[PDB]
C-alpha cells in the first residue's frame, strides 16, 4: 500500500482531503457538552401531600406506588424517602445502556394505573415522573435590588414571562423554576369564623361554588327547530381572576340581613404555593431557572442563545429586577476546547523546531505539519460516526493521543532521511525501502495498541462509560495515524524531500548546525559504546530491572487512589444543619453570618452567596439550609491561598466557632451528575417487618461497632435525619358523636387550618393558578392555639377543639427511607488512610452479619458500581495482555521474542508513579490513561528496535550483538526527537494553576515523568531484553 | 448549656459511658429541649434503665413535667419499661401524676395493656378511680380495649 | 371569525334568598341547553 | 402453533342476536360435526 501511493501521490492527497472534509463536517454537526452520560439512567417519581407527616406520605403514597412498580424492564434497584414537608421521591435506577425514554414511559404507565389508589389530595397535586440522572448546563438567577419584589413576586414574573421563552430557546432541553408562581392565599381567622358560626369546611365549600367553570350549552344548538337563524354559545359562571372577587365570596346571610364575606373572616393576597424555602442572593430576594442541555445540542451555542434571549427581555423587566449567573458550566467546555487547540498548535510548532534541529531542511518539517491535522480531523469524523460528542474526556483523550500521532510522522520521515544519508538513494527509491522496513511493524504496532485500549472500553457501569471516551478517541487517532503513515506521508516523502549524498551527516556545515551534527554523531558513538559495555554484563542489569519492578509495585500500592481529581470549579457549598425542632428564622440568622463572612473575609474571592433556607441534600426542613458560594474568575484569584480547597478549609475552621449549628464548607464533585464517588454507600434493610424503632437500634449498633475500627473505617454516619419531637393529638370518637360533631369536619378544620388545603384553580392574567386556604401564621403556631379553633355540631352549637381532643409529645421520623420496597436506612463511610474501599466493605459486611435477626443489608450507588467493575478488571487485563502477545508473536514469527517488547512496560510506569508520588497526586482516570499511553509509545520504541535487530539477523545474517548495536544506533535519533517534542508538549499541562488544572496536572505529571524514564531506561534496557531473551530461547 | 445538650443526646442514644463522663464534668440533669423533656424523660422513653439510675443519683427531678404536663413515669408506664417504673417510684415518683389531659401513668399502662406495670402502680398506691378529661378510668379503657386479664386486675 | 357569545350571570345571593341551590341551577341550565351524558345502556348487545 | 393436526375455531355474533341464539347456533354446529367422525374429532367448546 505504501508503494501504491508513492507512485500515486494525487490519490494520497484525495484520501487526505476526503478525511479533512469528513472531519470539518463532523466538527460542525458534533454535539458539545462538559461531560457525556456517565450515571446510569434514573427515573424519579415526585409527589406532594400538603400538611402531611413522613409516615402519612409513606403509608398512603410511597408504599402504594412501590408495590405497583412491576413489569418494568432492566431495573437494578429502587430507592425512596418520605419527609415531614409532605414530599416523597422514588428513584428507579436502570441498567447502563437502557433507553431512558422507554424506562420513563414504563415507570409513568405503572404510576398512571396506581393513581386511583392514592389520596384525593395527592391526585389533585399530581405525581411527576422525570429523568433525574441528567445535570444542569447553567443556573440563571433573578434578583430584585430595590426591594420592591419578594421571592414570590420574582418567581411569578419568571414563570409568567421568562420561563416559556427560555424553554423555546435553541438547544434548551429542560427548565426548572426555583420557586412557584402566585397562588390565591386565604389566611383564615378562627376568632372571626367562630363569631359568625363558620368553619374552614364552609370557606372551602363556598370557594368551590363561587370560583368554578360551569358548562351551559348553545342558543339554536343541534338538533334545531328548522327556521332558526342564529347559533351562539352560552357562557355561564367562569373562574375568579382577582383578590377583590375572592373577597366578595358570600359565606353567610344573618337574620338582620347583613352579609358575611370571605374578606371578613380571612386575609386574601397573592403569595407562593409553599413558604418552606427562602432564597436570598447576597441578602436580596431571589428566584432562578435551572436550565439543562438538550440531547445532541451545542453547550456554547445554547448558553450564548440563552443570554441573547434574556438580553431581549431586559427592556421589559420591572425596575430593580436583574439577571445573575451563579452557576455556568460553559466556561469549562470553552477552555477545554481552547487548551486542546492551543496544545495541538504548540505540538505542531514544537515538532517543526525539533524536525529542523536534527534534519535541517524546511521540506522535511512540513510533512508532520500536514499529516497531524489530517489524522486529528479524521478522529472527529470517527467520533461523530460512533455517536460520541466533544467533551472534557474526549478532548483530553486527543491531548494524550498527540504523542502517538507525532511519533508516526517523525518515525516515517526520519527513517527516509537516514536511508538517503547512509545508502545515497533518491527520495523515491529511499522511501520505497524506508517504508519496506517499517510497514509490517506499524501494522503490528496498530494491532498491539488496539489490544491495550479497546478492552478498557468494555468495562460496565459509570467507570466503563468514562474509559470509553478516552479508549475510542485514542484507538481512532492511533488507527487513522497508521493509515496516513501507509498512504499520505510515504507519497509526501517521495515527492517533497530533497536528495542527501551518501555519508552526508551535516558535519561539513558551519555555525550551530555544523557543531550540533558533530556533537550528536560523537554522542551516538558514546551511546553505542555504553550498550556494548552493558551487553558484556547483562546479569547485573537484570538485577537492576527487578529493583525497578519491585520499586514499581511498592509505589503502586502506596499511591492513594481516587476516580477523578477535585477541580476549582468557581463554585462550592456551605451546609448549615441546626438542632431538631429549630425554626426557619433561627436557620436564617446562621445563613446571614455565612453570607456576611464570605462577602467580608473573602471579598477578593467570592462574587455572590446564594443562601437557600429550608433545603438540604441529606434531608429537608426548617432546621436545614445550604449557601452556594459563587467565586470570581480564576485569573482574579492567583496562588493556592485563593483556591476552593484553601477557602473551604478557612470557612470550615471559621464557622467552627458558631454554637447550636453544624456549619462547614466543601468543594463539588468533579462530575456533579455522578455524585461523591469517594467511599461506600451502605443500605440497612428491615427484612422481617421489625419496624422503624428496631431498625434505628440495629443501625446504632452497626455505627457503634464501626467506631471501634478507626484503622479500617472512617466517618461512618447515617445519610438520613434522626427522630424529632412531634405533637400527637387524639380525637375522642365518643365525645365527637356525643356533641354531634362529624370527624370529617374535625379532620378538615385541623388539616385545612394547620396544614393548608389546595381547594381549586383560578385564572390570574390568563394563567391558571392554585387557590390555598390556611390559618394566618399567629393562630397555628403553639398547642394553646389548638383550642381557639371551633367546629359546628348538628344542633348548630360551636364546640372548641379542646372539648373533644387530648394531646401529648412522642418521637417520630421526619424522613423515612425505603430500599427495594422494604424499610431501609442509608449509611455513608470511607476506608481509613492507607486502606482501600474494597477492604472497608469486607468489614462492614462482617459487622452487619452480627446484627439482630431480620436486619439485612445491600450495596447501592458507587458501591454497586465498584463491585461489578472489580469483577470485570481481572478478565479484561488478561484479554488485553494475551492479544498484545499474540499480535507481537505474529509480527516477529516467534513465541519468545515478544517478551523482549513486553518487558519495557515497567520502565514507563516507574517514572509516572515517581512523578505522581513526588507532586502529591492520586491514581485517577487521567493518570491511568496516562500510563496506558506511556506504555504504548515505550512499547512502540522497543518494537522498532527488535524488528530492525531481528531483520538484520534474518536478512543480512548479522550476529545477535552486532544487529542489536546497529538497531539502537538507527533508533536513537527518532526516539529522542519524539520524546523531546512530547515532553515539551505536555509542559504547560503540568505547571497549569488556573481553570481545569486538576485534569491537566493528572494528565501531564504521569505522562512527562513516565516519558523521561521510558526514554532514558528503554534505550539501555531494550537491547538487554532482546539479547537476554534471544540467548535463552534458541 | 453545652454539656446539657450533649447529655440530652447521650441519655436518648443510651451511651452509659458518655453519661458517666458528663455526670463527672457536671452536665445539667435539669436540662430541657424545646418540648420540656429532661435527660430522665428521654432515658425513661427509650428504655435506658442504667442511665435513669445514674441521673437520679445526680439529683435529677423525678416529677419533672413537659410543656403538656407529662412526667418520666407517664412515658416509662406507657412504653412498658417495668424496671424503670419501679426505680422511678422507689425514688419518689408521683404515682397519681395528671398531665394537661388528666391522664395518669395507670391510664397509659392500661391502654397498652402492661399488666406487670399496672400492678406495680397499684402497689405504690395508684388511684384506680382516677378520671381523665372525658371521665374515663383505667377500667373504662380495659373493657373498651377488650382486655379480660387487665379487667380482673382492676377489681 | 369572532362569534357573538350569550353571557348569563346567576345571582347566587338571590338564589340563596329564594332557597335555590346553585348545583340544581347549574345542572338545569347545563343539562337543558348543552345536554348531559348521564350513564350507559345496552342497545342490541352493545354499550351506548 | 399448539397441537399438530388441530384447529382453534371462533363462532361470532355478527347481527347482535344474543348469547342464547349464539349457544343454539354453536349446538347446531357441534351436533352437525358429531355426524362427521371420519373428518372432525373432539369438537367441543373451550367456554362454560
Ligand atoms: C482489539 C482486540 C481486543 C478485543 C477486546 C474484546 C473485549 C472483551 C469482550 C468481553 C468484555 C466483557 O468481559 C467479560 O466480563 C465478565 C464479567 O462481567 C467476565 O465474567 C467473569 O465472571 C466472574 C465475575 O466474578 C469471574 O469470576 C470470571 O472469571 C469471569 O468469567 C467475562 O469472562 C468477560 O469476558
Ligand atoms: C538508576 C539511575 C538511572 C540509571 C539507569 C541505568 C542505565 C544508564 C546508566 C549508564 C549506562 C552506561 O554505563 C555502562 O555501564 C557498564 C557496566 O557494565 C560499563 O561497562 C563496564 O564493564 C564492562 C564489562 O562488564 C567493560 O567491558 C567496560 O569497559 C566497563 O566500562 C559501560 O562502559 C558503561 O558505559
Amino acid at each position: 500500500m505504501p508503494n501504491f501511493f508513492i507512485d500515486r501521490p494525487i490519490f494520497a492527497w484525495v484520501i487526505a482531503i476526503i478525511i479533512m472534509l469528513a472531519g470539518g463536517l463532523a466538527i460542525l454537526k458534533l454535539p458539545v457538552a462538559q461531560y457525556p452520560t456517565i450515571a446510569p439512567p434514573a427515573v424519579t417519581i415526585s409527589a406532594s401531600y400538603p400538611g402531611a407527616d413522613a409516615k402519612t406520605v409513606q403509608d398512603t403514597v410511597t408504599q402504594v406506588i412501590e408495590q405497583n412498580m412491576n413489569g418494568i424492564d432492566n431495573l437494578m434497584y429502587m430507592s425512596s424517602n418520605s419527609d415531614s414537608t409532605g414530599t416523597v421521591q422514588i428513584t428507579l435506577t436502570f441498567e447502563s445502556g437502557t433507553d431512558a425514554d422507554i424506562a420513563q414511559v414504563q415507570v409513568q404507565n405503572k404510576l398512571q394505573l396506581a393513581m386511583p389508589l392514592l389520596p384525593q389530595e395527592v391526585q389533585q397535586q399530581g405525581v411527576s415522573v422525570e429523568k433525574s440522572s441528567s445535570s444542569f448546563l447553567m443556573v440563571v438567577g433573578v434578583i430584585n435590588t430595590d426591594g420592591t419584589m419578594t421571592q414570590e413576586d420574582i418567581s411569578d414574573y419568571v414563570a409568567a414571562n421568562m420561563k416559556d421563552a427560555i424553554s423555546r430557546t435553541s438547544g434548551v432541553g429542560d427548565v426548572q423554576l426555583f420557586g412557584s408562581q402566585y397562588a390565591m392565599r386565604i389566611w383564615m381567622n378562627p376568632n372571626e369564623l367562630n363569631k359568625f358560626q363558620l368553619t374552614p369546611v364552609d370557606v372551602i365549600t363556598a370557594i368551590k361554588a363561587q370560583n368554578a367553570q360551569v358548562a351551559a350549552g348553545q342558543l339554536g344548538g343541534t338538533p334545531p327547530v328548522k327556521g332558526q337563524q342564529l347559533n351562539a354559545s352560552i357562557i355561564a359562571q367562569t373562574r375568579l381572576t382577582s383578590t377583590e372577587e375572592f373577597g366578595k365570596i358570600l359565606l353567610k346571610v344573618n337574620q338582620d340581613g347583613s352579609r358575611v364575606l370571605l374578606r371578613d373572616v380571612a386575609k386574601i393576597e397573592l403569595g407562593g404555593e409553599n413558604y418552606d424555602i427562602i432564597a436570598e442572593f447576597n441578602g436580596q430576594p431571589a428566584s432562578g431557572l435551572g436550565i439543562k442541555l438538550a440531547t445532541g445540542a451545542n453547550a456554547l451555542d445554547t448558553a450564548a442563545a440563552i443570554r441573547a434571549e434574556l438580553a431581549k427581555m431586559e427592556p421589559f423587566f420591572p425596575s430593580g429586577l436583574k439577571i445573575v449567573y451563579p452557576y455556568d458550566t460553559t466556561p469549562f467546555v470553552k477552555i477545554s476546547i481552547h487548551e486542546v487547540v492551543k496544545t495541538l498548535v504548540e505540538a505542531i510548532i514544537l515538532v517543526f523546531l525539533v524536525m529542523y534541529l536534527f534534519l535541517q531542511n524546511f521540506r522535511a518539517t512540513l510533512i508532520p505539519t500536514i499529516a497531524v491535522p489530517v489524522v486529528l480531523l479524521g478522529t472527529f469524523a470517527v467520533l461523530a460516526a460512533f455517536g460520541f460528542s466533544i467533551n472534557t474526556l474526549t478532548m483530553f483523550g486527543m491531548v494524550l493521543a498527540i504523542g502517538l500521532l507525532v511519533d508516526d510522522a517523525i518515525v516515517v520521515v526520519e527513517n527516509v532521511e537516514r536511508v538517503m544519508a547512509e545508502e545515497g538513494l533518491p527520495p523515491k527509491e529511499a522511501t520505497r525501502k524506508s517504508m519496506g522496513q517499517i510497514q509490517g511493524a506499524l501494522v503490528g504496532i496498530a494491532m498491539v495498541l488496539s489490544a491495550v485500549f479497546v478492552p478498557m472500553a468494555f468495562f460496565g457501569g459509570s467507570t466503563g462509560a468514562i474509559y470509553r471516551q478516552f479508549s475510542i478517541t485514542i484507538v481512532s487517532a492511533m488507527a487513522l495515524s497508521v493509515l496516513v503513515a501507509l498512504i499520505l506521508t510515504p507519497a509526501l516523502c517521495a515527492t517533497m524531500l530533497k536528495p542527501i549524498a551518501k555519508g552526508d551527516h551535516g558535519e561539513g556545515k558551519k555555525g550551530f548546525f555544523g557543531w550540533f551534527n558533530r556533537m550528536f554523531e560523537k554522542s551516538t558513538h558514546h551511546y553505542t559504546d555504553s550498550v556494548g559495555g552493558i551487553l558484556r554484563s547483562t546479569g547485573r542489569y537484570l538485577v537492576l530491572y527487578l529493583i525497578i519492578v519491585v520499586g514499581m509495585a511498592y509505589l503502586f500500592v502506596r499511591l492513594p487512589s481516587s476516580f477523578l481529581p477535585d477541580e476549582d470549579q468557581g463554585v462550592f457549598m456551605t451546609m448549615v444543619q441546626l438542632p431538631a425542632g429549630a425554626t426557619q428564622e433561627r436557620t436564617q440568622k446562621v445563613l446571614n453570618e455565612v453570607t456576611h463572612y464570605y462577602l467580608t473575609k473573602e471579598k477578593n474571592n467570592v462574587e455572590s452567596v446564594f443562601a437557600v433556607n429550608g433545603f438540604g441534600f441529606a434531608g429537608r426542613g426548617q432546621n436545614t439550609g445550604i449557601a452556594f458560594v459563587s467565586l470570581k474568575d480564576w485569573a482574579d484569584r492567583p496562588g493556592e491561598e485563593n483556591k476552593v480547597e484553601a477557602i473551604t478549609m478557612r470557612a470550615t475552621r471559621a464557622f467552627s466557632q458558631i454554637k447550636d449549628a453544624m456549619v462547614f464548607a466543601f468543594n463539588l464533585p468533579a462530575i456533579v451528575e455522578l455524585g461523591t464517588a469517594t467511599g461506600f454507600d451502605f443500605e440497612l434493610i428491615d427484612q422481617a417487618g421489625l419496624g422503624h424503632e428496631k431498625l434505628t437500634q440495629a443501625r446504632n449498633q452497626l455505627l457503634a461497632e464501626a467506631a471501634k475500627h478507626p484503622d479500617m473505617l472512617t466517618s461512618v454516619r447515617p445519610n438520613g435525619l434522626e427522630d424529632t419531637p412531634q405533637f400527637k393529638i387524639d380525637i375522642d370518637q365518643e365525645k365527637a358523636q356525643a356533641l354531634g360533631v362529624s370527624i370529617n369536619d374535625i379532620n378538615t378544620t385541623l388539616g385545612a387550618a394547620w396544614g393548608g388545603s389546595y381547594v381549586n384553580d383560578f385564572i390570574d392574567r390568563g394563567r391558571v393558578k392554585k387557590v390555598y386556604v390556611m390559618s394566618e401564621a399567629k393562630y397555628r403556631m403553639l398547642p394553646d392555639d389548638i383550642g381557639d379553633w371551633y367546629v359546628r355540631a348538628a344542633d348548630g352549637q360551636m364546640v372548641p377543639f379542646s372539648a373533644f381532643s387530648s394531646s401529648r409529645w412522642e418521637y417520630g421520623s421526619p424522613r423515612l427511607e425505603r430500599y427495594n420496597g422494604l424499610p431501609s436506612m442509608e449509611i455513608l463511610g470511607q476506608a481509613a488512610p492507607g486502606k482501600s474501599t474494597g477492604e472497608a466493605m469486607e468489614l462492614m459486611e462482617q459487622l452487619a452479619s452480627k446484627l439482630p435477626t431480620g436486619v439485612g443489608y445491600d450495596w447501592t450507588g458507587m458501591s454497586y458500581q465498584e463491585r461489578l467493575s472489580g469483577n470485570q478488571a481481572p478478565s479484561l487485563y488478561a484479554i488485553s495482555l494475551i492479544v498484545v502477545f499474540l499480535c507481537l508473536a505474529a509480527l516477529y514469527e516467534s513465541w519468545s521474542i515478544p517478551f523482549s517488547v513486553m518487558l519495557v512496560v515497567p520502565l514507563g510506569v516507574i517514572g509516572a508513579l515517581l512523578a505522581a508520588t513526588f507532586r502529591g497526586l492520586t491514581n485517577d482516570v487521567y493518570f491511568q490513561v496516562g500510563l496506558l499511553t506511556t506504555i504504548g509509545l515505550s512499547a512502540k520504541n522497543a518494537i522498532l528496535i527488535v524488528e530492525f535487530a531481528k531483520d538484520l539477523m534474518d536478512k543480512e545474517g548479522k550476529g545477535l550483538i552486532e544487529a542489536t548495536l546497529d538497531a539502537v544506533r538507527m533508533a536513537l535519533r527518532p526516539i529522542l526527537m519524539t520524546s523531546l517534542a512530547f515532553i515539551l508538549g505536555v509542559m504547560p499541562l503540568v505547571i497549569s494553576t488556573g481553570a481545569g488544572s486538576g485534569a491537566q496536572n493528572a494528565v501531564g505529571t504521569g505522562v512527562m515523568g513516565g516519558m523521561v524514564t521510558a526514554t532514558v531506561l528503554a534505550i539501555f534496557f531494550v537491547p538487554v531484553f532482546f539479547v537476554v531473551v534471544r540467548r535463552r530461547f534458541s | 448549656s453545652d454539656l446539657g445538650k450533649k447529655l440530652l443526646e447521650a441519655a436518648r442514644a443510651g451511651r452509659d459511658d458518655e453519661v458517666r463522663i458528663l455526670m463527672a464534668n457536671g452536665a445539667d440533669v435539669n436540662a430541657a429541649d424545646v418540648v420540656g423533656w429532661t435527660p430522665l424523660h428521654l432515658a425513661a422513653y427509650w428504655g435506658h434503665l442504667e442511665i435513669v439510675e445514674v441521673l437520679l443519683k445526680n439529683g435529677a427531678d423525678v416529677n419533672a413535667y413537659d410543656t403538656l404536663g407529662s412526667t418520666p413515669l407517664h412515658l416509662a408506664a406507657h412504653f412498658g419499661h417495668l424496671e424503670i417504673v419501679e426505680v422511678l417510684l422507689k425514688n419518689g415518683a408521683d404515682v397519681n401524676a395528671k398531665d394537661d389531659n388528666g391522664i395518669t401513668p395507670l391510664h397509659l399502662a392500661a391502654n397498652r395493656g402492661h399488666l406487670e406495670i399496672v400492678e406495680v402502680l397499684l402497689k405504690y398506691g395508684a388511684d384506680v378511680n382516677a378520671q381523665d378529661k372525658f371521665g374515663k378510668t383505667a377500667f373504662d379503657i380495659s373493657i373498651n380495649n377488650g382486655n379480660e386479664d387487665l379487667a380482673e386486675i382492676l377489681q
